[PDB]
RNA sequence: UGAGAGUUUGAUCCUGGCUCAGGACGAACGCUGGCGGCGUGCCUAAUACAUGCAAGUCGAACGCUUCUUGGAAAGAGGAGUGGCGGACGGGUGAGUAACACGUGGGUAACCUACCCAUCAGAGGGGGAUAACACUUGGAAACAGGUGCUAAUACCGCAUAACAGUUUAUGCCGCAUGGCAUAAGAGUGAAAGGCGCUUUCGGGUGUCGCUGAUGGAUGGACCCGCGGUGCAUUAGCUAGUUGGUGAGGUAACGGCUCACCAAGGCCACGAUGCAUAGCCGACCUGAGAGGGUGAUCGGCCACACUGGGACUGAGACACGGCCCAGACUCCUACGGGAGGCAGCAGUAGGGAAUCUUCGGCAAUGGACGAAAGUCUGACCGAGC
RNA sequence: CCCUGACGGUAUCUAACCAGAAAGCCACGGCUAACUACGUGCCAGCAGCCGCGGUAAUACGUAGGUGGCAAGCGUUGUCCGGAUUUAUUGGGCGUAAAGCGAGCGCAGGCGGUUUCUUAAGUCUGAUGUGAAAGCCCCCGGCUCAACCGGGGAGGGUCAUUGG
């Protein structure tokens, strides 16, 4: 499965944008449902670290047993510290990388350029969103059929392009330059509560 | 016989077999759970030529082949002798 | 029996035991007749002490008793007349 | 009757190769005496590593191969060295 | 890499039990289900088993017989004597608290078909028998009698001691003793087939045959230490513990005998009773630990229940023999036949566990000189 | 030189067509994330532990909404953790559970100061061995991953010999 629903009650649940910026917190920032403009007394410290971990998962659209394994991989580096590898390691599938590069406006729109087997890195297709693309792999736009709508129009319109993203715009092609750190990285939410999330499981 | 055999110590604990001795080997070992030592012991026999060795001799034994269905040692030589 | 290849095993083996218990039943009354006349102090010693060896070394090459059973009968016999 | 085999350990339909010394009498997969080189069937000019300072011992005390090991030791030149060692001396 | 919470009171602190938040599984069952990849699937009755298949092969060891092309040579069938294989591979965990297993050693007390190496032989004779032909008793399974025949089938005679044993010599070892060299006494084997050269040529290639020695591989025995409950289980032993000799085995040994003595084991747990195949490993834990021994590999034990031997290098034998027992089946009543804990499958027990499939193309195994024949191992397919 | 595939026209690759065939289970009083209506009235029912239900029940039964997971989701059974609740690591005995009514003593456990020696415990070096597959570390192949392969470490209370 992946999810289907109106992604928009999601970030009202958050207290997040998760689109790039562009309001669903327009109008209305509560959350849904009846008790949604009244709200309520305190949230536990359980609530707390629930609610970062689930902005974390949501932020990239996978399921609960690839996330957990995935933290107990990044576990494994002892090279600085774990929340960090973890979010680094999360930025390094190839839907972000889709995303980074600006072929797709979302990343439920990247997530299907990769699964209908649109891309290609190193020139041999890749069809699956949870790949793994290490530094240095110039993932390119299948230059079979790279004339469609969709990809033409979001390749000009660039809100967004980082400090690690590389990318030039006649081939279609990018990479990372380097891996990316915490300050050029959503150091809006954490990685210690999440950490701590996973300390009784 | 560039092969060697097992050689052991011990004191002599019964003499009343015609050519046979008990000779009782001494060692402390530790206990698995807690620490400390503990000794313990094991009897062997010997063989005796011709019935020599007393009780609270200390000899030393080797080991042979089945002479018996219980002996498997025979006499060495006697070390330090009672009185 | 159920398999072809068992069924002729059977008279084979029988045949088999039929002709060693033959042979070793002379072995071992050529023994005894030295035995009995070395028990009596008789004429004719020497001679049937050769014809008991003699027995025991050909049923070593009849496959009957194995080798080291013959060294220990010529040794056995050898120590009672010669 | 001391055998130089081949024993399989692929998943289900991508068979690996263990090139190995084992009493005739002992079962495929089961016990063997030690392991001498590997072999891969798939990868088109198909992959040998071996010891081959071991082969040579083997052979001169009364192993014997397999067909498929005759080829793989053939083409690696270790039945010339036999060749050239016991009826030369 | 060591997180805690609720609950005894009118309120409290301490003590204390009970409960919950994490993992995992050969799992079962309720609601509900789109696919691919890799794995897994009788834990219970070691309950009883319809039906098919799971071990044969060799005509280049040997005589016969039936065909297709009266003397013809090939091709394809049939049973028989003889060799080798059937002790592997495959199944199960009932027994077992012990050298059964794990780890570390010993054998100067040991055996070993096929395979590799070395040395030496391979001479000359004899008497049979199945098949076949005729014939008797048989409900059958099957039994007998007469006559002829072959061999790498069988048996004696020769020749061979390098094997064992005894004596002298030299060196040596951990008691018993080990190695090498010299002699002396009695003794022990063997088989051909297919080719090449074929002037009688009498030579020779190859595969087999006999004796002795090494290697390799496989097995056998002995020992130290280690892994379970009960003391509301303290005494146990009479071939029992030791000696002398005799027999016996591959082999040492109360292994078994006759005699002599009165020893052996136990609080450092003997004996008895209950439960259990053991290990690599697997789950959980910060660790120390605790709980399991399913898939896969190693060792052990069993084969309808209980005794025994035979053949063989190797079995006291998983689709072998003989006897007893319970059970099932066919019979002309005199008698006969059988053993899924091999793969499928069935009835039954249970909360519960699959197809009566395809192929030897690949890897391994048996026989054969080889083509090949066999292989429910195994490689694939199905639920 | 020449000769052989059961799986099987299997995996796979190319072309056209269509958003069309493909989402459910548990929970929402506190532990523990997620609340309002109506029905019923110590009944019908619920519960792992506290405990709910007698007219305005966020605890029963439905509807709307919300939370957790998702081709699965819950329930029962079995084992380790939380449990320092058998405590070597790592607890205690005045009143909470817990000093025998007191002595005498065989076996055992533990023992003052010091010189020389020994090497049983203790410490340490070298050699052999602790199979393969597993857990772990590095590297590599299946579009990724499960999975598969190559090279290592680890694991003895082990043996022998020297300090």
């Amino acid at each position: 499965s992946r999810y289907t629903g109106p992604s928009w009650k999601v970030s009202r649940r958050l207290g997040i944008s998760l689109s790039g910026t562009g309001k669903e917190l327009a109008r209305r920032p509560y959350k849904p449902g009846q008790h949604g403009p009244n709200s309520r007394g305190k949230v536990s410290e359980y609530g707390m670290q629930l609610t970062e971990k689930q902005k974390l998962r949501h932020m990239y659209g996978m399921n609960e047993r690839q996330f957990r394994t995935l933290f107990i991989k990044a576990s494994k580096i002892k090279e600085g510290k774990h929340g960090v590898n973890f979010m680094v390691l999360l930025e390094q599938r190839l839907d972000n990388v889709v995303y980074r590069l600006g072929l797709a406006t979302t990343r439920r729109q990247a997530r299907q350029l990769v699964n209908h087997g649109h891309i290609t890195v190193d020139g041999k297709r890749v069809d699956i969103p949870s790949y793994h693309v290490e530094v240095g792999q110039v993932i390119g736009v299948r230059e079979k059929s790279q004339n469609i709508s969709t990809i033409k129009e979001a390749v000009e319109a660039t809100v967004g392009r980082p400090a690690f993203v590389s990318f030039d715009t006649e081939k279609l092609e990018g990479s990372f330059t380097r891996l990316p750190e915490r300050d050029e990285l959503y150091p809006e939410i954490d990685e210690a509560l999440v950490v701590e999330y996973y300390n009784q499981k | 016989e560039r092969n060697q055999r097992k050689v052991y110590q011990g004191r002599v604990v019964s003499d009343k077999m015609d050519k046979t001795i008990t000779v009782v080997v001494e060692t402390k070992k530790n206990h698995p759970i807690y620490g400390k030592r503990m000794k313990y012991s094991k009897k062997y026999k010997a063989h005796d030529e011709n019935n020599t060795a007393k009780v609270g001799d200390i000899v030393k034994i080797m080991e042979t082949r089945p002479l018996s269905a219980t002996k498997r040692f025979r006499l060495l030589e006697v070390v330090e002798e009672a009185v | 029996p159920n398999i072809e290849s068992a069924i002729k095993r059977v008279r084979t083996s029988a045949n088999a035991n039929a002709k060693n218990s033959s042979q070793t039943n002379a072995m071992r009354t050529a023994i005894k007749k030295f035995e009995e006349a070395v028990a009596a102090g008789a004429d004719n010693v020497d001679a049937l002490y050769n014809e008991a060896v003699k027995a025991v070394d050909m049923a070593a090459t009849k496959g009957l008793i194995h080798k080291n059973k013959a060294n220990r009968d010529k040794i056995r016999l050898s120590k009672l007349a010669k | 009757a001391v055998k130089i085999r081949l024993k399989r350990m692929g998943s289900k339909k991508s068979p690996f190769y263990r090139i190995v010394v084992a009493d005739s009498r002992s079962p495929r997969d089961g016990r063997f005496i030690e392991t001498v080189g590997t072999y891969n069937p798939l990868k088109d000019p198909a992959e040998v590593v071996l010891k081959e300072d071991l082969v040579l011992d083997w052979l001169s005390k009364g192993a014997q191969p397999s067909d498929t090991v005759r080829n793989i030791l053939s083409k690696e030149g270790v039945m010339k060295k036999h060749h050239e060692a016991k009826n030369v001396k």
